[PDB]
């Protein structure tokens, strides 16, 4: 730190990063009279006392199940038109072949969505019915989602095609087409760099972007801990179901855990107290399960709302909120689909190679004081120039760069120099 | 009404609901016609069509159902939206 | 004696102070640049000009009123010092947890 | 209100205000067999007949315990560089001593 | 039953504290490391710094 020293970058870098987010969890269903009394007719008549509880547990689970479908729909089904990308893939030198659909594969998924789909190992592949058998025998069911996994891929394909062919215009009205190298110029202008920087470094920027994408692909395979957030959901659900099922072999103080064994070997009026003991234990087990599911559903909903907001604000626009869509100055984002979640790829701008200069707040020329319009004054030891604040590019000080205000008696660190007035030579 | 059996092959339903000792009004929903096989199970009492509309009652796994016009209940594959292409 | 115990946190109270001091030093010596890449230094009364320009006021208003703004800022900080103390609760959000 | 009248300010003020936010709570641990039964050996053998009513409590409380640390880290550990402020504390007239 | 009531109350309070902590982290990112234009987010007035 000093009070007349400033540092300015002379160079830049393009960066690509990732972000994982859960969206939905597993849908479940229960039947008390099968779970509690299995196939006994004597236990059904006794359970018929507690005739207002099972209705309530079933209502809770049904609510959760519907909320999951609502979550997924809110996140993905934002636009109601299915755009398509042109058959000639030339976009000014940028190379999007790693995020666009692959027609050769039987499932039209991009090369990265296959890595994402293979790195998350699931439990129930196939809903036409093992950790899924005994449960079904015990009254517990797993329901299939409403949107198959070949519909979500179409939605993400539509989003990508629209964004790379029209910009941000398709999220606020009718889609309007524009060349791609001339959309990146708008984005550069939006982060604070003049647009002639892109047209003069176009082939460097294209190469940097392509290399960044290559690294993104190679990195996911290694370090098998990227997908932790999406694996935790599966683990939690499986563990909860195992506990619930195995809880059926406890006596809770009775003489046995088998209903027919209790009914025989005892006379009715004291067999019934044992049976009621079992019934209360199992009801309490169900209620614990349902409460835990409700809390987890609330957490997943918070996450899904966050994901929907990121979709709206980073993919369909260009945000100025800091660190919302990655580290750096945001340029643009791309979505990808993953089991039970979504993945964002954020593309950002980073300054690279800085230098020292001395600076001043104003210039006194003829008793007037000049201030920069859109830049900052710098000196390299001998001469004074005016430059933009995010990229070193010096120019001469003229009456077109600066504006006048007052006289130079009041400003603290004012210095002396000349201002050009680009009119003398042309008329004289 | 239409009935959905969530985990069976309704070739093989009459053996699962024990259709032999049920009321003659339940046996209409065991073999009947309009049988259709989905991924969530399978469905009896609704007719499958080839159009695509937007979802009304969600059956699951991509299939939805509706009541429209002689009247009957139809089942179909939900549509995602119109098709369009930028130039 | 009944079986209920309390565990200590991972970050001690002297590490959080270091973190906040780092944030303050970075912000007052480099502005918003240190949060989006490498840190780049800039004089402070030439940082306030950028922020004024950002809220919609030309930047000569600062350079011509610099000494008034400095005094106003100092007085406001002193008042914070006094008020946090001499108001009754002022912290019932953090007392409620305990 | 009128249709050819406007009001424009001619002066300004610098305001400083505060905002308070909780970030974490206390970490707790519980032991069933001593809470429920105490130093009685006959109690534990009867307690064993409830399948698992302490494995679950332990898992729940441990989840809460680690979540607290995650909260604190996410709030404070934004930047992994430890900046320091220069020895000379002159910043154009502003006084950051407090 | 006493223990179970205790644990359930703890879970709910933990969820509330987590919502608050997420808000605090967002405020750190957007008020301290930058300059915000959202109204009444970073104080009442036109934001300068935090
Ligand atoms: C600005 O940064 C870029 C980033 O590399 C520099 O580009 C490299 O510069 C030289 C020129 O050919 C070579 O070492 C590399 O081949 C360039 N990059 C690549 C990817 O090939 C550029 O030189 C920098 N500009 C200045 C003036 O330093
Ligand atoms: C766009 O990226 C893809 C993926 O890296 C490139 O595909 C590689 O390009 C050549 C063509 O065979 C070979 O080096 C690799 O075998 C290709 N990989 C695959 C998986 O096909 C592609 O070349 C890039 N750009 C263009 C214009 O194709
Ligand atoms: C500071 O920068 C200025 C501008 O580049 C330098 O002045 C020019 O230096 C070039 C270098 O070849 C000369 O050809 C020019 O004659 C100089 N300016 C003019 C208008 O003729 C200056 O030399 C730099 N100072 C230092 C110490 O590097
Ligand atoms: C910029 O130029 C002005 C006028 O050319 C300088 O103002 C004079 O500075 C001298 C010091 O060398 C004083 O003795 C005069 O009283 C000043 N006022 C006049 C001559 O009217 C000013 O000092 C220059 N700025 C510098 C050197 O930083
Ligand atoms: C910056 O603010 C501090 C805090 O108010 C000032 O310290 C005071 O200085 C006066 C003059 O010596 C003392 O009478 C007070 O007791 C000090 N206050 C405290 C709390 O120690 C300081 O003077 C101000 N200016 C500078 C340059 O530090
Ligand atoms: C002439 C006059 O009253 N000027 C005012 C006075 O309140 C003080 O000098 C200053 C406070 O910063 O504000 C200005
Ligand atoms: C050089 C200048 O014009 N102003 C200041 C001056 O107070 C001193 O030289 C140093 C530390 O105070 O920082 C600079
Ligand atoms: C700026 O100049 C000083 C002069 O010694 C030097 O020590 C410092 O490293 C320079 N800063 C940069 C970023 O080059
Ligand atoms: C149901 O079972 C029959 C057995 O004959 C089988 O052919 C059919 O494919 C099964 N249904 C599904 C959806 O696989
Ligand atoms: C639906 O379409 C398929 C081919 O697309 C055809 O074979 C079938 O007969 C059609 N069914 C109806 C009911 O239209
Ligand atoms: C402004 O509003 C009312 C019109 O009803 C009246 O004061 C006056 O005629 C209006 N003036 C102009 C210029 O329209
Ligand atoms: C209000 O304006 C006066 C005159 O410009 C001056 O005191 C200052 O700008 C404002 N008042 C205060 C107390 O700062």
């Amino acid at each position: 730190y000093s009070n007349n020293s400033i540092a300015i970058p002379t160079n830049f870098t393009i960066s690509v990063t990732t972000e994982i987010l859960p969206v939905s969890m597993t849908k479940t269903s229960v039947d008390c009279t099968m779970y509690i009394c299995g196939d006994s007719t004597e236990c059904s008549n006794l359970l018929l006392q507690y005739g207002s509880f099972c209705t309530q547990l079933k209502r809770a689970l049904t609510g959760i199940a519907v909320e999951q479908d609502k979550n997924t729909q809110e996140v993905f089904a934002q636009v109601k038109q299915i755009y398509k990308t042109p058959p000639i893939k030339y976009f000014g030198g940028f190379n999007f072949s790693q995020i666009l659909p692959d027609p050769s594969k039987p499932s039209k998924r991009s090369p990265i969505e296959d890595l994402l789909f293979n790195k998350v190992t699931l439990a129930d592949a196939g809903f036409i019915k093992d950790l899924i058998c005994a449960q079904k025998f015990k009254g517990l069911t797993v329901l299939p989602p409403l949107l198959t996994d070949e519909m979500i891929a179409q939605y993400t394909s539509a989003l990508l095609a629209g964004t790379i062919t029209s910009g941000w215009t398709f999220g606020a009205g009718p889609a309007l087409q524009i060349p791609f190298p001339m959309q990146m110029a708008y984005r550069f202008n939006g982060i604070g760099v003049t647009q002639n920087v892109l047209y003069e470094n176009q082939k460097l920027i294209a190469n940097q972007f392509n290399s960044a994408i290559g690294k993104i692909q190679d990195s996911l395979s290694s370090t098998p801990s990227a997908l932790g957030k999406l694996q935790d959901v599966v683990n939690h659900n499986a563990q909860a179901l195992n506990t619930l099922v195995k809880q059926l072999s406890s006596k809770f103080g009775a003489i046995s855990s088998v209903l027919n064994d209790i009914f025989s070997r005892l006379d009715p009026p004291e067999a019934e107290v044992q049976i009621d003991r079992l019934i209360t234990g199992r009801l309490q087990s169900l209620q614990t399960y349902v409460t835990q599911q409700l809390i987890r559903a609330a957490e997943i909903r918070a996450s899904a709302n966050l994901a929907a907001t990121k979709m709206s604000e980073c993919v369909l626009g260009q945000s100025k909120r800091v660190d919302f869509c990655g580290k750096g100055y945001h340029l643009m984002s791309f979505p990808q689909s993953a089991p039970h979640g979504v993945v964002f790829l954020h593309v950002t701008y980073v300054p690279a190679q800085e230098k020292n200069f001395t600076t001043a707040p104003a210039i006194c020329h003829d008793g007037k004081a000049h201030f920069p319009r859109e830049g900052v004054f710098v000196s390299n030891g001998t001469h004074w120039f005016v430059t933009q604040r995010n990229f070193y590019e010096p120019q001469i000080i003229t009456t077109d760069n600066t504006f006048v205000s007052g006289n130079c008696d009041v400003v603290i660190g004012i210095v002396n120099n000349t201002v050009y007035d680009p009119l003398q030579p042309e008329l004289d | 009404v239409a009935v959905l059996y969530q985990g069976v092959n309704c070739t093989e339903v009459p053996v699962a609901i024990h259709a032999d000792q049920l009321t003659p009004t339940w046996r209409v929903y065991s073999t009947g016609s309009n049988v259709f096989q989905t991924r969530a199970g399978c469905l009896i009492g609704a007719e499958y069509v080839n159009n695509s509309y937007e979802c009304d009652i969600p059956i699951g796994a991509g299939i939805c159902a509706s009541y429209q016009t002689s009247q009957s209940i139809i089942a179909y594959t939900m549509s995602l939206g119109a098709e369009n292409s930028v130039a």
